[PDB]
């Protein structure tokens, strides 16, 4: 099948020049279609950007066009994003896509989030949560992890590496002081934790950041 | 700029009944060419927007029959014969007759189900942490419905604003229910000064509010 693939930078100082890059593979960039740039800002709004058609002629949205740029490598099969004098209000997840409004051709890609700031690249830490004063006589006991003051966005949790899924909870992340906090949850039955390992994976790019956690029983 | 105005924000729908979202235009989207491209974009919690329909009534393939579009000139509806759990999340309408392109602002659609307890659970700060100079006391409030609440935290019984950190998942696809996280972080020095540390959760399906809390005493 297509796929689209965005990469780039996720933290770019304001004022500077954004640079992302779509890699289409599945199909040729120049046999046919607009190839987009759509970015998506918190809240939901969606703006059009612009795109360089198979031909290799471009259309700007007028509300960019003079800080705004779309090329394309026909032999890597990849166009490309270039905004400069970027601010903070560009803040968004930006979205490659190719369609043509009349076919049945549509995809689009994963997006990626990109921040401007002038904070800086910072790992978090990441604290274990286990129950307190309680030997879980239940039938469930939920546990926890707790990612606190890291930037930028995003971090990656998963649990016993992927393997265990239902029953998760990853909370979006909130903001204060520079500094993003995110918590996740997973509840399994008293049968497994503590006799059962769990740990909790987290990611954060970044800051090419990546730590396991293993929550053990409190003795205090 | 052609404007594009959807109707309504939000839509609460209960699984097998039906929805209908309306989208409204400027200008007429009509085309040299005699074609309207008038596109219907879904777009799943944690996921890139995906189109469901084009040239105003097409549906794209592996598109369920349940979904209709139609409309003229520059009145469009959306309709969905029958909700399903896997139809939550955010519709676009978008419209690419004019340069440039432009899309509604959005209606969200969330399942209305039966009410749901919360499940509250509450953590005491990790030693781990305590060691860095900070203190995080944590609560998680799991699978409810509706997504209305009041947390509140309550140190050696007075109640605390300053420093709560809240956060809602998403309506889950597979129970429709909303889970919501509260952080109360303080100073190492403050969270010794205290000894009750409590989550109180006010929300429709109890009469009293639910209380979880621990003493820095029992551990």
């Amino acid at each position: 099948g297509v796929q689209l693939q965005e990469s780039g930078p996720g933290l770019v100082k304001p004022s500077q020049s954004l640079s992302l890059t779509c890699t289409v593979t599945g199909y040729s960039i120049t046999s046919d279609y607009a190839w987009n740039w759509i970015r998506q800002f918190p809240g939901n709004k969606l703006e059009w950007m612009g795109y360089i058609t198979y031909s290799g002629s471009t259309g700007y949205n007028p509300s960019l066009k003079s800080r705004i740029s779309i090329t394309r490598d026909t032999s890597k099969n990849q166009f490309f994003l270039q905004l400069n004098s970027v601010t903070t209000e560009d803040t968004a997840t930006y979205y490659c896509a190719s369609y043509d409004d009349y076919t049945w051709f549509t995809y689009w890609g994963q997006g990626t989030l990109v921040t401007v700031s002038a904070a800086k690249t910072t790992p978090p830490s990441v604290f274990p949560l286990a129950p307190g004063s309680a030997a879980q006589t239940n039938s469930m006991v939920t546990l926890g992890c707790l990612v606190k003051g890291y930037f930028p966005e995003p971090v990656t949790v998963t649990w016993n590496s992927g393997s265990l899924s239902s029953g998760v909870h990853t909370f979006p992340a909130v903001l204060q002081s520079d500094l993003y906090t995110l918590s996740s949850s997973v509840t399994v039955p008293s049968s497994p934790r503590p006799s059962e390992t769990v740990t909790c994976n987290v990611a954060h790019p970044a800051s090419s950041t990546k730590v396991d956690k293993k929550i053990v029983p409190r003795d205090c | 700029d052609v404007q594009m105005t959807q109707t309504p924000l939000t839509l609460s729908v209960t699984i097998g009944q039906p929805a209908s979202i309306s989208c409204e235009s400027s200008q007429s989207l009509l085309y040299s060419n005699g074609k309207t491209y008038l596109n219907w974009l879904l777009q799943r919690p944690g996921q890139s927007p995906k189109r469901l329909i084009y040239l105003v009534s097409k549906l794209d393939s592996g598109v369920p029959d349940r979904f209709t579009g139609s409309g003229s000139g520059t009145d469009f509806t959306l309709r969905i014969s029958r909700v399903e759990a896997e139809d939550l999340g955010v519709y676009y309408c978008v419209q690419g007759t004019h340069f440039p392109r432009t899309f509604g602002g959005g209606t969200k659609l969330e399942i209305k189900r039966a009410d749901a307890a919360p499940t509250v659970s509450i953590f005491p700060p990790s030693s781990e942490q305590l060691t860095s100079g900070g203190a995080s006391v944590v609560c998680f409030l799991n699978n409810f419905y509706p997504k209305d609440i009041n947390v509140k935290w309550k140190i050696d019984g007075s109640e605390r604003q300053n420093g709560v950190l809240n956060s809602w998942t998403d309506q889950d696809s597979k129970d429709s229910t909303y889970s919501m996280s509260s952080t109360l972080t303080l100073t190492k020095d403050e969270y010794e000064r205290h000894n009750s540390y409590t989550c109180e959760a006010t929300h429709k399906t109890s009469t009293s509010p639910i209380v979880k809390s621990f003493n820095r005493n029992e551990c």
